[PDB]
């Protein structure tokens, strides 16, 4: 207690006592300030991360994997909180899945057909082309698939027929 | 008890789940040993007395 | 463990038969970090290694006092001879029932060992599990495609500012 | 995960020194608390960097990966700790009782190897789906077709050049093997980290040999030689000096740990956006267009093998 | 890219002050080490 | 606000009639910082 030292000693040695006290308290203050500075650097890093998430997650739609919630990111909603923010990340997650036999491409007339968007699948007997994130089987035609070269090079090709929409119209 | 040790070291009557450090176990020295070279050197007191 | 005072030096530690070859004029050893390592006994021409006496932290593993008051004690980095006892790479654990079944880590101990209060109820220490294993039926002409889906809202919390 | 016992470091086996030290309040409590926080933060860093897969997938015995050869990154069933070739190279290319202790990491290297194996098997046998949700198998050729579509190159390019791409990937992996086996400095960063820490500790220990203005750096000699009235001042000097040294060491550790936390956050982001998926961020996952990545453990670190696509012959 | 001379700052041109300072051990060399590290970090920043 | 000195304990501050339920043997209170908080008047049986 500084008051006790001032009330109990004259300046000649009160100065030494107060010097010791001042040195101790100054060291404590410096330690506290350094701790605060390092923690503020931590919080600044977290705040930059939060700002980046708000920019690229709320004001848009991030395709960065796992950066905006587990699964495929749909959107985000921000919420305040005492000295922080809370993101509700709305994401799309496939739930029910089925096995299928698949082929990278199919011959029709020697030429090979590759799917524009989606993959070829077979339920055992027939072959469809379905988008790769949701089983939506569609008949294989020349507007779902594009030709390239011939089917002596691709590995794993399977035979099938590629229905052509223009042929029935031409016949009719 | 160690639980009371944790209670005082955290300055609270209640402790949340976790692992805390409270003190240090140190084996104490059972006895003391002192070693010096052989007392070969000798002052010539026998000559005088 | 002895408190020793050789020719000019003093310290505390355990003196053990050494493996070094001191020169005829060398007395006190020294490690790389300017620490006494071995000494030459003034009477017997034998070199003694000075291993400082065992010590370590005493951690108290506890479930929250709200639920129960039973605790376990981990003496860090010591054998269980110098203290239902478990000898782990982290040290000696006392009061923890060692089980074989793996579970998600609750109170971390170390070296893959975690402790927790579980069922009649007691504290157990176990090699934490990384999750249920699984095998993907991978083959060169097989693809698994989803047919349904779920919209999941997750929660990510980030601190922004201090006081 | 270093931890220092201030009472034994400052006042090794000396009651009077401890009584004098008790005047300085709660310095030890906050120093020990900071070091404990550092250790906890390191555990959290490793946990978040690696423990990103809900399950532990394992590759099937058949290696019909469209011609791709992963035997240099998948775990070796006949190996010291089920580590892959590149993992073992990384582990082999990287290299007391005075109150200083080294706490063990929560996840042993075997567990980190298992985590990298799970992530790698998921990536190989399921692509990116295993990150989003349940793992959905897929032939590797079709996964690479997806990736090529992902970089604006139509898929037929792959299927017409499948063997060439597989051979090029194998050659690249072999070149990486040779580079890692030949040049030890490649893992510099990791080594550097280790080095720095060691130096810190060494410096701290060397501070015990400084008199800080006292008559001798040895506490016992001061206690045995001088009378208590002046030995008290001398031990006050020694305690101030040793406390200042400890504070400097703790502050340096805090700053270096902030650096390492930033590095670990960057590594976690890279693993999430690079391995579990396919990044479209330029120069974030290797020079060129990014195709995929493979993680590999390392002592207190991670190593990404970035497989990327680079146009070569221009007309 | 600052750089501070510990001995010359604390004990500018004085043998006795330097001899008293060197009793504290490595309280000076590590400051220079840190500042050189800072300078190298700046150069690496610019090059990156 | 006055410069007070009770039985040798010196301080500066305002003295306000306190509602604290001091026990008959307690002479004065303290704050967590080891500083005086409330005192019982030596001359009058009052706590402030
Ligand atoms: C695979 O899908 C095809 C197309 O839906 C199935 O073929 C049809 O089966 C229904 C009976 O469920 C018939 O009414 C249609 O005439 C069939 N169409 C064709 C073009 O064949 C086929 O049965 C399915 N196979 C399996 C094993 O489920
Ligand atoms: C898809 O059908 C064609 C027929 O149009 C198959 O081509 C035949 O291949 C055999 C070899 O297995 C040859 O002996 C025949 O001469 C080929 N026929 C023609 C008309 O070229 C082709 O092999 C089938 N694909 C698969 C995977 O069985
Ligand atoms: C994947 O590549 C490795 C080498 O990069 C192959 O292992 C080699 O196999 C040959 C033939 O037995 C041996 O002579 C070499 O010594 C092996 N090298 C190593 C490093 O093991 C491996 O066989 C390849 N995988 C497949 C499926 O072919
Ligand atoms: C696909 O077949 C495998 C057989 O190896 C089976 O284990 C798996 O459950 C099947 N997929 C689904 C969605 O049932
Ligand atoms: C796929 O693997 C089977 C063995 O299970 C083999 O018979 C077949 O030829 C393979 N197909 C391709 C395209 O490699
Ligand atoms: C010291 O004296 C003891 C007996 O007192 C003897 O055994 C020993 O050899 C002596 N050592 C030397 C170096 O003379
Ligand atoms: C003198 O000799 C006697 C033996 O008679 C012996 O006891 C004594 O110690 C000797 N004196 C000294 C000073 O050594
Ligand atoms: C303590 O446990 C009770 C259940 O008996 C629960 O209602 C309460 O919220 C718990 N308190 C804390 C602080 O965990
Ligand atoms: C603990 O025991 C093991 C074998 O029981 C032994 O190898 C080890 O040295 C012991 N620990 C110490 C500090 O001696
Ligand atoms: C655990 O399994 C080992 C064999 O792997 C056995 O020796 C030990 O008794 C078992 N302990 C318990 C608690 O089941
Ligand atoms: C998808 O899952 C929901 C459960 O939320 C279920 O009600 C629905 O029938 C499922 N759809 C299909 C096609 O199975
Ligand atoms: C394209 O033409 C420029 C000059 O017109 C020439 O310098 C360049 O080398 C040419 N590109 C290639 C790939 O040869
Ligand atoms: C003297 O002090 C006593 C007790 O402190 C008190 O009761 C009394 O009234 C005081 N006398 C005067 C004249 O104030």
């Amino acid at each position: 207690v500084l008051n006790d030292i001032l009330s109990r000693l004259d300046p000649p040695e009160a100065e030494v006592q107060i010097d010791r006290l001042i040195t101790g308290r100054l060291q404590s203050l410096q330690t506290y300030v350094t701790q605060q500075l390092i923690r503020a650097a931590e919080i600044r890093a977290s705040a930059n991360l939060a700002a980046t998430k708000m920019s690229e997650c709320v004001l848009g739609q991030s395709k960065r994997v796992d950066f905006c919630g587990k699964g495929y990111h749909l959107m985000s909603f921000p919420q305040s909180a005492p000295h922080g923010v809370v993101f509700l990340h709305v994401t799309y997650v496939p739930a029910q899945e089925k096995n299928f036999t698949t082929a990278p491409a199919i011959c029709h007339d020697g030429k090979a057909h590759f799917p524009r968007e989606g993959v070829f699948v077979s339920n055992g007997t027939h072959w469809f082309v379905t988008q790769r994130n949701f089983y939506e089987p569609q008949i294989i035609t020349t507007d779902n698939t594009f030709v390239s070269g011939n089917c002596d090079v691709v590995i794993g090709i399977v035979n099938n027929t590629v229905y052509d929409p223009l042929q029935p119209e031409l016949d009719s | 008890d160690p639980l009371s040790e944790t209670k005082c070291t955290l300055k609270s009557f209640t402790v949340e789940k976790g692992i805390y450090q409270t003190s240090n176990f140190r084996v104490q020295p059972t006895e003391s040993i002192v070693r010096f070279p052989n007392i070969t050197n000798l002052c010539p007191f026998g000559e005088v007395f | 463990c002895v408190n020793f005072n050789f020719n000019g030096l003093t310290g505390t530690g355990v003196l053990t038969e050494s493996n070094k070859k001191f020169l005829p004029f060398q007395q006190f050893g020294r490690d790389i970090a300017d620490t006494t390592d071995a000494v030459r006994d003034p009477q017997t021409l034998e070199i003694l290694d000075i291993t400082p006496c065992s010590f370590g932290g005493v951690s108290v593993i506890t479930p929250g006092t709200n639920t129960s008051n039973q605790v376990a004690v981990l003496y860090q980095d010591v054998n269980c001879t110098e203290v239902n006892v478990f000898q782990t790479r982290a040290g000696c654990l006392i009061g923890a029932e060692h089980v074989n079944n793996s579970y998600e880590c609750d109170i971390p101990i170390g070296a893959g060992i975690c402790a927790s209060y579980q069922t009649s109820q007691s504290i157990i220490a176990y090699t934490m599990s990384l999750g249920a294993e699984n095998s993907v039926a991978y083959s060169n002409n097989s693809i698994a495609i989803p047919t349904n889906f779920t919209i999941s809202v997750t929660t990510e919390i980030l601190p922004v500012s201090m006081t | 995960k270093t931890s220092v016992d201030c009472t034994m470091y400052i006042c090794g086996d000396s009651t009077e020194c401890s009584n004098l030290l008790l005047q300085y309040g709660s310095f030890c409590t906050q120093l020990n608390r900071a070091l404990t926080g550092i250790a906890v933060e390191q555990d959290k860093n490793t946990q978040e960097v690696f423990a990103q897969v809900k399950q532990i997938y394992k590759t099937p015995p058949i290696k019909d990966f469209g011609g791709f050869n992963f035997s240099q990154i998948l775990p070796d069933p006949s190996k010291p700790s089920k580590r892959s070739f590149i993992e073992d190279l990384l582990f082999n290319k990287v290299t007391k009782f005075n109150g200083l202790t080294v706490l063990p990491p929560l996840l042993t290297d075997e567990m980190i190897a298992q985590y990298t194996s799970a992530l790698l098997a998921g990536t190989i046998t399921s692509g990116w789906t295993f990150g989003a949700g349940a793992a959905l198998q897929i032939p590797f050729a079709m996964q690479m077709a997806y990736r090529f579509n992902g970089i604006g190159v139509t898929q037929n390019v792959l299927y017409e050049n499948q063997k060439l791409i597989a051979n090029q990937f194998n050659s690249a992996i072999g070149k990486i093997q040779d580079s890692l086996s030949s040049t030890a400095s490649a893992l510099g960063k990791l080594q550097d980290v280790v080095n720095q820490n060691a130096q810190a500790l060494n410096t701290l220990v060397k501070q015990l040999s400084s008199n800080f203005g006292a008559i001798s750096s040895v506490l016992n000699d001061i206690l045995s030689r001088l009378d208590p009235p002046e030995a008290e001042v001398q031990i006050d000097r020694l305690i101030t000096g040793r406390l200042q040294s400890l504070q400097t060491y703790v502050t340096q550790q805090l700053i270096r740990a902030a650096e390492i936390r930033a590095s670990a956050n960057l590594a976690a982001t890279k693993m999430s956006e690079c391995v579990l998926g396919q990044s479209k961020r330029v120069d974030f996952c290797g020079k060129g267009y990014h195709l995929m990545s493979f993680p590999q453990s390392a002592p207190h670190g991670v190593v990404f093998l970035h497989v990327t696509y680079v146009p070569a012959q221009e007309k």
